[PDB]
């Protein structure tokens, strides 16, 4: 419900040394969509990232907690965490509100200290799904999860991933109508990221 | 799910079904049900999936901070006590049932545990969507057995639910604690195979960027 | 308190080529939380034309019997166009308004030299498409038609749409569902129309 | 009787779409205990009170 | 409920609020402040519950400008919004607030303009319609804003928003409070319709 | 919708030359063991049999529409035939909202086809070598389906369905151990005095109580 | 559930199913429901399965802390006035004990659901308690033998399991008497071919 | 959905977007959702496809039999009057149905616009559907009676690609339509990406 | 309310109780609930009192309708069957008969609440009846004598008196044999004071 | 909680009065016919229907 | 609030020099009279008894704060300093929103003044020469007071007390002929054993039913 209200979706996609994490550009206040310009994803560094769907608050706010979380663990560590750790700690705040849980699903994308592509994604309690072939949140997740299934091999090459993710996220959204018009696509590999823009519909 | 649960002469069998889903939607294959809570104790777990792995965390730290302490080797009673008492304060809220078996000083013990706090002693047990469909298996094929024999029966429960309950496929883990040690079985059986579809490939070319920012780690 | 209805539904594809129309539905007729038969067939013929159904399966074949009495009553001077039948089987459904079919009706056929698929909903209104998917896995198999068969999106040149490469997307298609969907079937029975006939394949899906 | 189908479509909002949808007929990955419908833990099995008088409780 | 619309030009930003204060009845006032300037470098209005409203918009003034005394915080309009966006989740899922604000003013970067509504949820936009604006007047928006819009072309889009409320928009509107904030200080514009 | 004498699930299965139809004999009001000989199985007409589960009221309301349209009509009808009209009879009654709280399993031999099918509460029908209705679906269906049904004898099958019939009256409250099975071959409908089936529990002892 | 207890010549005999059920389906039929408070006290559990057993846990470490205190066996009194206090002072656990032991001579108390606590010489509980209240009536004799009163629970709960669906399953008795705890097993195997 | 129709010195202009969903799935994107009943009385349907369409096609023979009967063309009073007493028939039942019955009554163009409540206004202009409010507010500022032909129509076409552009429930093709005194012309169908 | 039939050697042996219950107020505590169909013919009603009795005033005149029209003694077969239509055919009725006569041969036809009709050897109805299931099933007896059934019903009808709140007084009693129905009358002092 | 004392005093309404009411704690001559709340004619004795299935009506 | 197990009724009138109180000894589950020996008169001291009804458990748990109060402070109590401690209890029970479901009445003399109270779950209370509590102030309340119980001596106050218990029986579900009669006078508290009330049902026997 609260999620419908705002919309928007996610798709990680893990090919060979290289993850695509894309999303949509909408806002929504319901059936309206108030800004054509709102990414959902986050970037703590070139190589950890992360994007939430649902109450777009509790997406921001779950953020700035785990901005703050992941420094305080830097400066304890000296040592930068991997995506797991990340993933486990979001997990783990998310739980905390087991009684009043947030309203978001969160998927954790980034590249191992090994230079391994990783992925993600939670529930609104933390339940928490490492992928190795894709994960998807959000209104069109089930036309993203459905279309990445047929389309989606393993070892795809940096562009045949992002050509293929992009298809697949173009597509799905067309068929959601929460889904929104500007995307943006976040390339992935262990030299850093491509951020990385495209366009669909216009509608 | 059909996680299962069979208790032989000097072990248990915890199986389990691969297989994760959010209302008609497959959301994990290969997804591990048998969570790990002590070298000598699994448990195993249907409902909401955050609180089977929390509730299971808890008991694997009060169990590991018990041996370290005392070092001496937790009892499966320890770990269902630990259950029950945090269950029970949340009536049912935080929806976890575990199939909690191990070997202790006393023997093997498999114990079935429910939402609400309740726990008990079983000979075999089926939980999950596919409860029913293995439960009818351990009815018809269970009897005192070896890890053999009850490794091929919880097998074939587990069987049963995955060809028989929509919510249940994939792979079965397996794992079996005996007084010799825990060995697991990770996707022990491949009932739910799938077909071998070719690739496809988009053109680069059906694909335009409208701009690319791009930044490096250091 | 009492629900009329329950939802046996898996997927069902049709998609019209230019020459050929390729209708596909899996064989699994699903209870809740368990699977009654793996051999049910959703698709019925009406002469030259195929019927294929979703939803609650005692209302579609009740639906499925009503247009069919309809048509013989028809026949005694001509045979029914397609899309004399397609306008029927919504009048026929929309009559139900207030105790609805819960089938959704995908009504295909020639029309002496052009292919026709017609989708309805289930108070009645029919398109005319192009692709159309129904069941609880049209969202894992209609984006996919709309890429690789329809080509949307495709900003490139596009790979030639024969009957052979459908065929294939539609396997995928229906892969990708029964991998994904709890509710597909374990057969996907495939039909083929061409202007002088039609024939029937079946191929094998994951048994879960 | 008629369903409210379409009213999303027909008013700004200020989910009836303008095709019927199946599900007419949470963000949790919750998984089913058993089977049975909203069942997943054994039954209370006591003796349960009946009769009596609950319209008059203090006429003991 | 209440109208707003906002504008952000290349060095200026408009916020246009409906200044009458009604129930779902009577109309209790027809010109009401509904703004807060701070250092005259943000201005942010309140919309939503008054009740609610003037109490919370009351307390991020007073802990912005002890902020900026005694911990020498920059208050700019992404500081506004963020200290807004706490203040409104940390009652949400305990007391909530119904009120929601646009926070606008000049940055380092730029002119910012902020939205925060009920639910705390925060965006920027280069323009904002909260209330009942949000249905009505974003074709507007759309179809006469660009990022070249001078500060008359600015207010005169905000008048043909709050036009579209007052011909098609059945609860009454009659009076707009218009502050430009900008590097020459803020701009206090109040219409009729 | 009637829900106050219930009989629990139906059994039928088809075997190398026949089908088998089985049900218990007990009949529930609530938690209740009201009757202990409610039989649920009759014969149609020769070659096919049929089982009803649900409101004992239901059926025996459908078993007399049944039998008077089985008196009136003067051309015999194959089971298939059967099927048809009582499919149609839940499914019209279900469409007038006022449904028969009653699942039915009709089960009969043609001159070469075996006909094994189902009809629930809301006309909803299919056919299958394995029918089961109501908790039998969900605990005997997935134990039954295990066994290659199609190449057992008679005996073979009987004893595969009385195995099964035991499994629910383990598993399920609403189930006794008292059943009653009607068979069907070419030239042959036997419908058995209902017999008891015989139980274990030495799996509940524990460590020494007496065997008393 | 059948839960019985019955004070005899030299003890107590409690006898029990071992049907456990939700809904139409038997999640257990092999559930312990003699569950032991200590070495000369037993529980009958009866009411919310996750309550009882939170009571019984609890009583359980109650009556052995007392007893240590004091110096004395468990009195069963006193882990029935325990019991009494959790199910009173907690009106939203649903619970019902019949908590029968030897401490100096058989006591049978009975916690009702809302707390009402009495004691007995004979006691039945469960959902199947309601169809033989007329035969323990009638059949109830003071002072009975051992082999008598273990009839007199045989013919009770087996009539009891033939009538109400949640009860099944071969009948758990134990003999609390000032010897020990004695356990007996009347299978299933009788009680339904009979 | 986003429907429009307004009367302007010329002639008259109709313009909807062609999208059909079904929650949050788009069901289709080349929905027809203007019914043309003859050369000049068409109707914009909106609401419930198959309930708009079907009072739409049974208001549309109406009119052929009325025409049948008195030779002559039906009023659009007329016409929008059956359409309006048959959803009121299921006043209160649920029905969800809102339509305009564009046409011309020999030399004089009326709109009338018709809802399931039995509600019946004759204007000269109304959007209706989901995206009726961005409509609404795209023709209040530009929206003329003295417009051109050329003008007329793009204000149309431009107000239906605004409400789509901003709501969810719109955003198929932009199908236009110009009601002249000597009937309708199908103008295009408009893809809203291709603006 | 407790309500029973039981077949004796050549009879038909029913009986009740006299309690009327309205919550914890007896409204009365002589109503007669052996309801007389016809002169061979009796049916004890559990239910609603007034549907119940809509039934049993309707199926009196069916019973004698069809008698005289195909010349016959009225069958109670005929008397179960058209209570039987009437409880199915209205849902909103909440009704239950123990029909109970002798034609040619005794015979006792239970039309239980949503018209499930069964013929019985002994029968029992009523809130009462819950609490004598056990009691029946071990007493009860083929081919009693009268004494024998007299006394069955007096045990049995007396046990359930005792516990159910909403079963009281006197215990009417009535057999139905082929030289017709006497009726007979068990005190409720000898059955309260005892 | 505080009952809303006064609302109709205080609004136009477009019955709480300002002072509180007794009995804040028809146009028909009714009567009662017995001095029990609700109870009109004898209780409905039969057995009643528990236990069993309510939510899993259909799985006999 | 306990609504579980349940007493049914308390009378308690003064007569001629003295005090009566009686209650049945039943307690009901329901419909179900699950216990025939549940007493409910309580002495106080020695010039004072409380009888209880309504919830037994909540019975238990007054009488239970009541023996503490009693054996803690060391200054003895008239009758109507129970009344006012029992008034209290119950009153701050009630405006803590978890009242008990019990209603009492409180029986004494001192020097020669006679105490007949009722307090109700409520904490309301008031005191009168006749105070009945549940359906017996109701159906044996209206029938007492046709008596002038002031002028009986305790034979006949007994004997009055028992045909009001004997209407109750007949004419209350949850009220049985087993009874218990407390007395106070000057010097003396008495508890009788329960014992059984003899009842007729005479009314009933008709002309020709054969009495067995």
């Amino acid at each position: 419900d609260i999620s419908q209200h705002y919309g928007g979706s996610l798709l990680a996609m893990i090919g060979k040394s290289s993850v695509a994490f894309l999303s949509d550009k909408r806002l929504g206040s319901g059936p309206i969509s108030v800004s054509k310009n709102f990414t959902k994803i986050y970037s703590l560094t070139p190589r950890l990232f992360f994007g939430f769907t649902g109450l777009v608050s509790d997406g921001e706010m779950l953020f700035k907690k785990i901005r703050k979380n992941y420094n305080l663990f830097v400066q304890d560590n000296n040592k930068d965490m991997e995506p797991s750790e990340l993933s486990n700690m979001i997990s783990y705040i998310l739980y905390q509100k087991r009684l009043q849980p947030y309203y978001v699903a969160v998927i954790v994308c980034g590249m191992t200290l090994d230079k391994k592509p990783y992925a993600s994604s939670m529930d609104c309690i933390g339940a928490m799904k490492e992928t190795s072939e894709f994960v998807t949140s959000g209104t069109a997740s089930k036309n993203l999860m459905g279309l990445s299934e047929a389309l989606f091999y393993p070892e795809m090459e940096d562009e045949d991933l992002f050509t293929t993710s992009v298809q697949t996220f173009l597509n799905s959204s067309d068929r959601d109508t929460f889904g929104g018009m500007g995307f943006e696509c976040l390339l992935i590999n262990p030299e850093g990221y491509k951020r990385r823009e495209f366009v669909g519909r216009c509608d | 799910t059909t996680i299962v649960g069979v208790k032989y002469k000097g072990g248990v069998v915890i199986c389990a079904d691969t297989r994760s889903t959010s209302g008609p939607i497959v959301a994990d294959k290969n997804c591990s049900k048998i969570h790990y809570i002590s070298d000598n104790i699994q448990a195993c777990g249907a409902g909401t999936s955050a609180d089977i792995t929390r509730v299971t965390r808890k008991a694997s730290k009060v169990l590991s901070i018990f041996s370290k302490t005392y070092n001496r080797l937790p009892r499966v009673s320890h770990c269902v006590r630990t259950c029950q008492l945090h269950l029970h304060p949340y009536q049912g809220h935080i929806s976890a049932a575990l199939v909690v078996g191990g070997v202790d000083d006393t023997g093997a013990h498999l114990y079935d545990v429910y939402p609400h706090g309740s726990s008990n002693s079983v000979s075999y047990t089926a939980l999950g969507s596919g409860s029913l469909a293995a439960i009818s298996i351990l009815e018809a094929g269970y009897k005192d057995m070896n890890r053999e024999e009850a490794m091929e029966l919880a097998c074939a429960a587990i069987e049963a639910g995955i060809m028989n309950d929509l919510y249940s496929g994939s792979n079965i883990d397996v794992c079996v604690i005996s007084q010799e040690g825990r060995e697991m079985f990770r996707n022990y059986k491949k009932v739910g195979v799938r077909n071998e579809v070719p690739k496809f490939q988009y053109p680069r070319s059906s694909v335009k960027i409208l701009k690319e920012d791009i930044y490096k780690y250091i | 308190k009492f629900n009329p209805y329950e939802d046996n539904s898996g997927s069902t594809v049709s998609i019209r080529l230019n020459n050929s129309i390729i209708i596909a539905a899996d064989t699994r007729h699903c209870s809740e939380m368990g699977i009654y038969s793996r051999n049910t067939s959703k698709i019925f013929r009406i002469g030259d034309f195929l019927l294929t159904i979703t939803g609650f399966y005692a209302d579609g074949y009740e639906l499925y019997n009503r247009l069919k009495y309809q048509v013989q009553i028809y026949e005694s001077f001509n045979k029914i166009s397609i899309h004399s039948l397609a306008n029927l089987a919504s009048k026929i459904m929309y009559s139900k308004r207030l105790f609805p079919y819960y089938s959704y009706v995908t009504l295909s056929g020639f029309e002496g030299d052009n292919p026709y698929v017609y989708s309805f909903d289930c108070l009645g209104h029919f398109e005319e498409v192009d692709s159309v998917c129904n069941g609880s896995g049209s969202p894992l198999i209609q984006p996919l038609l709309d890429s690789t068969i329809e080509k949307k999106n495709w900003a490139g040149e596009n790979y030639e749409v024969t009957e052979e490469y459908v065929k294939d997307i539609v396997r995928r298609g229906f892969n990708a569902a029964s991998e994904r969907d709890v509710k597909t079937g374990d057969n996907v029975e495939i039909w083929i129309i061409k202007k002088d006939g039609m024939t029937k394949e079946y191929e094998r899906l994951r048994q879960d | 009787g008629f369903g409210n189908v379409g009213e999303d479509d027909l008013h700004p909002q200020i989910k009836k779409g303008a095709i019927f949808s199946p599900e007419e007929f949470d963000g949790i990955d919750k998984t089913d205990i058993f089977p049975l419908k909203k069942k997943r833990d054994p039954d209370s099995d006591h003796f349960k009170k009946t009769g009596g008088d609950d319209d008059n409780p203090f006429l003991y | 409920m209440e109208s707003s619309v906002a504008l952000k030009g290349n060095d200026f930003v408009i916020i246009g609020t409906d200044s009458s204060v009604k129930n779902s009845y009577l109309v209790l006032k027809r010109e009401e402040d509904k703004f807060y300037n701070i250092n005259n470098k943000v201005v942010f209005t309140y919309l939503g519950d008054q009740g609610d409203a003037f109490r919370t918009s009351s307390f991020i003034n007073e802990k912005l400008v002890y902020e900026e005394i005694q911990n020498n915080v920059e208050i700019t309009p992404k500081v506004t919004a963020n200290v807004i966006q706490k203040t409104l989740y940390d009652n949400l899922r305990s007391h909530p607030k119904n009120c929601y604000f646009l926070v606008g003013g000049l940055s380092q970067d730029g002119p910012e303009l902020y939205s925060v509504d009920l639910y705390g949820s925060l965006h920027e936009n280069d323009f904002m319609a909260v209330g009942i604006s949000t249905y009505f007047c974003y074709g507007v928006l759309d179809k006469e804003y660009h990022k070249n819009i001078t500060k008359e072309d600015g207010i005169k889009i905000i008048q043909k928003c709050f036009d579209v409320l007052k011909q098609r928009c059945s609860v009454d509107i009659s009076n707009i409070e218009i502050k430009i904030v900008s590097k020459e200080g803020v701009e206090t514009i109040n219409k009729v319709l | 919708m009637k829900n106050f004498v219930i009989g629990s699930g139906v059994i039928s299965l088809r075997y190398k030359n026949g089908v088998i139809t089985c049900t218990d004999t007990q009949a529930s009001y609530g938690n209740l063991c009201k009757f202990n000989d409610v039989r649920r199985i009759f014969r149609l007409s020769s070659n096919t049999l049929i089982s009803l589960s649900g409101e004992i009221s239901d059926i025996q309301f459908l078993m007399n529409e049944l039998n008077k349209l089985n008196e009136s009509d003067p051309v015999k009808m194959s089971p298939r035939g059967y099927l048809n009209l009582v499919q149609g009879i839940l499914y019209n009654k279900r469409s007038r909202v006022e449904p028969l709280n009653v699942s039915v399993s009709i089960v009969g031999v043609d001159d070469d086809d075996f006909l094994v099918s189902c009809v629930n509460h809301l006309g909803n029908f299919y056919e299958d070598n394995i029918v089961c209705t109501g908790l039998s679906n969900m605990i005997a269906l997935p134990f039954l389906r295990t066994c290659n049904v199609l190449d057992l004898e008679r005996d073979e099958a009987i004893s595969l369905v009385e195995k099964a019939m035991t499994v629910m009256c383990y598993r399920s409250c609403r189930s006794s151990n008292r059943i009653q099975i009607g068979v069907v071959e070419k030239g042959l409908v036997d419908i058995s005095d209902p017999y008891v089936l015989n139980t274990d529990w030495q799996v509940g002892h524990n460590e020494e109580e007496i065997v008393l | 559930t059948t839960i019985m207890a019955v004070k005899y010549a030299d003890g107590i005999l409690i006898g029990a199913d071992c049907r456990t059920s939700m809904g139409t389906y038997v999640s257990s039929r092999f559930t312990d429901k003699l569950t032991k408070i200590s070495d000369n006290i037993y529980c009958c559990r009866s009411g919310s399965a996750a309550d009882t057993q939170a009571i019984t846990q609890y009583i359980t470490e109650l009556v052995q802390r007392s007893s240590f205190i004091d110096k004395e066996i468990p009195s069963v009194k006193k882990a029935a006035m325990a019991a009494k206090d959790i199910i009173y002072r907690y009106p939203n656990m649903l619970a019902g004990l019949i908590i029968a032991g030897y401490d100096t001579k058989p006591r049978i108390f009975n916690i009702s659901l809302g707390g009402t606590m009495t004691e007995a010489e004979w006691q039945i509980g469960g959902s199947g308690s309601a169809y033989i209240y007329g035969l323990c009536d009638t059949t109830f004799k003071p002072n009975m033998n051992l082999e008598e009163a273990l009839e007199f629970v045989k013919l009770a709960v087996t009539c009891a399991i033939k009538r109400d669906n949640a009860s099944g399953g071969c009948i758990r008795m134990a003999s609390i008497t000032r010897e020990g705890v004695q356990r007996f097993f009347y299978s299933g195997d009788k009680i339904l071919n009979s | 959905t986003t429907t429009l129709a307004f009367i302007f010195q010329g002639g008259m202009v109709i313009a909807v977007d062609s999208r059909a969903s079904a929650g949050s799935y788009i069901a289709s994107q080349n929905v027809h959702k203007v019914i043309r009943v003859n050369k000049h009385l068409i109707g914009t349907m909106a609401g419930g496809a198959s309930d708009c369409y079907f009072w739409e096609k049974k208001m549309g023979l109406y009119a052929k039999l009325y025409e049948l009967k008195n030779n002559k063309r039906i009023s659009v009073s007329a016409a929008s009057m059956y359409l309006s007493n048959c959803v009121y028939s299921y006043k209160g039942q649920g029905l969800s149905l809102g339509s305009m019955v564009c046409g011309y009554d020999g030399d004089k163009p009326v709109i009338y616009y018709v809802d399931d409540a039995g509600q019946r206004l004759s204007g000269d202009l109304f959007s209706v559907g989901s995206g009726s409010t961005i409509a609404y507010g795209v023709l209040n500022e530009s929206y003329r009676f003295d417009l051109t032909k050329e003008e007329a129509l793009n204000l149309g076409k431009k107000a239906i690609w605004h409400a789509t552009h901003r709501d969810a429930y719109s955003g198929g093709n932009v199908n236009l339509y110009f009601m002249d005194k000597n009937g309708w012309e199908h103008l295009g169908t408009f893809d809203v990406d291709k603006f």
